[PDB]
RNA sequence: GCUUUACUGCAGGCUGUCGCUGAG
RNA sequence: GCACGGAGGCGAAGAACCAUGGAUUUCCGAAUGAGAAUCUCUAACAAUUGCUUCGCGCAAUGAGGAACCCCGAGAACUGAAACAUCUCAGUAUCGGGAGGAACAGAAAACGCAAUGUGAUGUCGUUAGUAACCGCGAGUGAACGCGAUACAGCCCAAACC
C-alpha cells in the first residue's frame, strides 16, 4: 500500500511560497491525484486545503504545491518538522 | 516533442544514471561512471 | 533494535496498528529533516523504523490482525 | 444374434446403396451450410465411435468436421530450382485428409483431446469426418477405466504429434514387420526417410 | 422419414402407447434398438414401436424391413421420449418392442389389424 | 541480367474423360 | 553485499551467516474488462472450449525452457571435375506440439523354411553385404546373432 505524501519538498522557491502565499510543498506519489493530495494533507497536520496543483517532475516524481487557508499558517506547520 | 508521463520517467532515469560515482566510493574500494552519456556526443532510446 | 518481536505480539490488533501510524509519523518527520537538509539525524533508526514497521506488518498478517 | 449396430455397419460398406444413399443425398445439403467443424449430439455412425472408443457419457465430444477435397494448395518457387523442385500441381501432403479434419477439431476445442475419428462421406469438393473428442479434466473420464488413461500429461496435444490411429497409420506404423524399417520408433528417428 | 412409409393417426399413436404402459405392467417389454432387435431376430416380439424422431435415422433404418421378414408387426410414434415413458424410462427410447403383452393381447392384436390395413 | 523457332522443365489457357451426378 | 569511506547503528532480548518453511512481492509481460511504446479509462477467466445448479457457478487452454523428442513444410551453394535424374539432404531454415525424457510396443510378426524364434527401443555386429543408380558419381537396409532391460494388458461385439 504506497502513501501519499512522501516528504516536504524544501527549496528556496518552497520557502518563497510558504511565507509569502501561505503554501506548502510536497514530494508526492505520482500516481496520487490533487484530491488525495489535498485529503492527505489535512489528515496529517490537521490544517485545511484551499487548493493544490501539481506537477510530474524530471526527477521521476510529483510535485504538489498546497495553499493552506488563511485560518492555518505555512510557516507555522512546516516549522514543526 | 511532446513526452507522454512514462517516456518522462524513463528520461528522468537516464539523468539521474547521469551522476558521478560519490567521492567516498573511491576511498573505500581504495581507487569512472562507465554509462557517462552526454546529451548531444549520445543518443537515448525511444 | 529498541522494538522487538515479543512486545510487537504482545500487542493487541489495535495496539499495532497504533504502534504502526505513530512509527509511520517519526519516519515521514526524519524524511522532512533529511529533506530539509537537516544533520541532527541518527542514519540508525530512519533505518530502523523501516523494519520496525516491516516486522509490525508482518506480525498484523500472521495474527490474522 | 446380431447386434443392432451391425446394420449401422452394414449400411455404412455401402453408402452408395439403399436409404443410406438417400439420407446422405439429404443430409449432405445441410453440411454444405455448416461450419468447418459441428459439434453434434450423437454419432452418425454409432457402431464406429463405439468401437473406436466412444461413449455416451459426459466428457465425451463427437464434431463433425469438412475439408477440400484433393492435392496440396502449394505456392509456385519464387526462387531457383532443379527441375525436380518445380513441381505445382502434382505435389500431394504427407498427410491425409482425416489427419487435418482431427486436428482442426482439436483447435476448436483446446481443452478436449483427440480420441479417435471416422468418415462420413463426402461429395465432389470436401470430405466430412467426425472425431471423438474426450475431456480429460471431468471426473466422469478420470473414474473410466476404459477412458482414465487420456488423462495422463504426456497424452495432451496427442493430435498433433501423431498418436491418433489415423496418425499412426499415416505414420507407416501399421506393419510390425518388412517395410516398417524407417517408421517405427518414429519418422524423425529414421531421417525422415519413411 | 426414409424409413416410414405409412402415417400413423395421432389416435392410434395413443392406443399403442397405453397398450404399451399396461404391457410393462403386466407382460414384458423390450426397452432400446438393440434388445429390439434381438426381439424380432430370436422371433420372440409381436409388437415393436418405432420413434419417428430419431436422429441419426441409421439406428432404426433397419426395423421396418427386418420386421417384414419376421412376420413382426410395428408402428410408428412422433415421439422419441413419449416411447420411453410409455415403456417405463426416465430417457427417450428410439424402439421398442411388446415382448409378449399381459391383459392388452386383445388391443396389441386390434392395432396390428388397424396397420395392416393403414398399408 | 537479358533473348530466342537452344536443351529440359514449370505455371497458365484451351480441349476430352472420371468423380460431384439425379429422373424419363 | 561487491567496496579497505565518513558518520552512525545492530548484536548475550544470541545479530551476522547457512538450511528448510512462511510473509511481502509496484508496472509491463501468455497478459485475460477496454485501450496504450511499461501508462490510462469505466467491474471484468478477454478468447476458444467442457461440465453446467445455464450464473464464468466449477474447470481447461494460451506463454517459457540449453538442447534432446514427436508431427508437419522443405532449399541452394556443393559433388558428378559441365549438367538435367542422382548428389549435397529429408540437411539448413520454417509451422505445430509433449515430457523429464520423448517416440515405439504385445504380431493379420519373422521366413538362419524350421520338430525353429516369440512385444518395443537401444548398443555391438550382420555390412558398405542385399538392394538402388546418366548401372556414372554416389546412395544403402533387414532377418539373425551377442548384449542392455524386460511385462504384459484394456476395449468393440456376442450373452445380460
Ligand atoms: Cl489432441
Ligand atoms: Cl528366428
Ligand atoms: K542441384
Ligand atoms: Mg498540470
Ligand atoms: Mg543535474
Ligand atoms: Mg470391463
Ligand atoms: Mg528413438
Ligand atoms: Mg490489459
Ligand atoms: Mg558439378
Ligand atoms: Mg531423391
Ligand atoms: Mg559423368
Ligand atoms: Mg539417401
Ligand atoms: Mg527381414
Ligand atoms: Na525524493
Ligand atoms: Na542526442
Ligand atoms: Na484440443
Ligand atoms: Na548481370
Ligand atoms: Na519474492
Ligand atoms: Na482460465
Ligand atoms: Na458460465
Ligand atoms: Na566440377
Ligand atoms: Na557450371
Ligand atoms: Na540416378
Ligand atoms: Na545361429
Ligand atoms: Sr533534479
Ligand atoms: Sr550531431
Ligand atoms: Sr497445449
Ligand atoms: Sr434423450
Ligand atoms: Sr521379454
Amino acid at each position: 500500500s504506497w502513501d501519499v505524501i512522501k516528504h516536504p519538498h524544501v527549496t528556496e522557491k518552497a520557502m518563497n511560497d510558504m511565507d509569502f502565499q501561505n503554501k506548502l510543498q510536497f514530494a508526492v506519489d505520482d500516481r496520487a491525484s490533487k484530491g488525495e493530495v489535498a485529503d492527505a494533507v489535512e489528515e496529517q497536520y490537521d490544517v485545511t486545503v484551499e487548493q493544490v496543483n501539481t506537477q510530474n517532475t524530471m526527477d521521476g516524481e510529483k510535485k504538489a504545491v498546497v495553499r493552506l487557508s488563511e485560518d492555518d499558517d505555512a510557516q507555522e506547520v512546516a516549522s514543526r518538522i | 516533442g511532446k513526452k507522454s508521463k512514462a517516456t518522462k520517467k524513463r528520461l528522468a532515469k537516464l539523468d539521474n544514471q547521469n551522476s558521478r560515482v560519490p567521492a567516498w566510493v573511491m576511498l573505500k574500494t581504495d581507487r569512472r561512471n562507465h554509462k557517462r552519456r552526454h546529451w548531444r556526443r549520445n543518443d537515448t532510446d525511444e | 533494535t529498541v522494538l522487538h518481536v515479543q512486545e510487537i505480539r504482545d500487542m493487541t490488533p489495535a495496539e499495532r496498528e497504533a504502534e504502526l501510524d505513530d512509527l509511520k509519523t517519526e519516519l515521514l518527520n526524519a524524511r522532512a529533516v533529511q529533506a530539509a537538509g537537516g544533520a541532527p539525524e541518527n542514519p540508525g533508526r530512519i533505518k530502523e523504523l523501516r523494519k520496525a514497521i516491516a516486522r509490525i506488518k508482518t506480525i498484523q498478517g500472521e495474527e490474522g490482525d | 444374434a446380431r447386434s443392432a449396430y451391425s446394420y449401422i455397419r452394414d449400411a455404412w460398406e455401402n453408402p452408395g446403396d439403399g436409404q443410406l444413399a438417400e439420407l446422405q443425398w439429404q443430409r449432405q445439403q445441410e453440411w454444405r451450410n455448416e461450419g468447418a467443424v459441428e459439434r453434434i449430439e450423437r454419432p452418425t455412425r454409432l457402431d464406429k465411435a463405439r468401437s473406436q472408443g466412444y461413449k455416451a457419457k459426459q466428457g465425451v465430444i463427437v464434431a463433425r468436421v469438412s475439408v477440400r477435397k484433393g492435392s496440396a494448395r502449394k505456392r509456385r518457387h519464387k526462387a531457383g530450382r532443379r527441375s525436380k523442385r518445380q513441381g505445382v500441381t502434382r505435389i500431394t501432403r504427407r498427410k491425409d485428409i482425416q489427419r487435418v479434419a482431427e486436428e482442426r477439431a482439436s483447435r476448436t476445442f483446446p481443452n478436449l483431446r483427440v480420441l479417435n475419428s471416422y468418415s462420413v462421406g463426402q461429395d465432389g469438393r470436401q470430405k466430412w469426418h467426425e472425431v471423438i473428442l474426450i475431456d480429460p479434466n471431468h471426473p466422469a473420464i478420470q473414474n473410466d477405466d476404459d477412458l482414465s488413461w487420456i488423462c495422463a500429461d504426456d497424452q495432451a496435444d496427442r493430435v498433433f504429434r501423431g498418436l491418433t490411429g489415423a496418425g499412426r497409420r499415416n505414420r507407416g506404423l501399421s506393419g510390425k514387420g518388412k517395410g516398417s524399417e524407417k517408421t517405427r520408433p518414429s519418422l524423425r528417428s529414421n531421417g525422415g526417410k519413411a | 422419414p426414409v424409413y416410414v412409409d405409412f402415417d400413423v393417426p395421432a389416435d392410434l399413436e395413443d392406443d399403442a402407447l397405453e397398450a404399451l404402459e399396461v404391457a410393462r405392467d403386466t407382460g414384458a417389454v423390450k426397452k432400446g434398438t438393440n434388445e429390439t432387435t434381438k426381439s424380432i431376430e430370436r422371433g420372440s416380439a409381436e409388437l415393436v414401436f418405432v420413434a419417428e424422431d430419431v436422429q441419426p435415422e441409421e439406428i432404426v433404418m433397419h426395423i421396418p424391413e427386418l420386421a417384414d421378414e419376421k412376420g413382426v408387426p410395428f408402428i410408428f410414434v412422433e415421439q422419441q421420449d413419449d416411447l420411453g415413458h410409455a415403456a417405463g424410462l426416465e430417457v427417450g427410447s428410439a424402439a421398442a418392442a411388446v415382448t409378449d403383452a399381459g391383459e392388452a393381447d386383445a388391443d396389441v392384436e386390434d392395432i396390428a389389424d388397424k396397420v395392416e390395413e393403414l398399408r
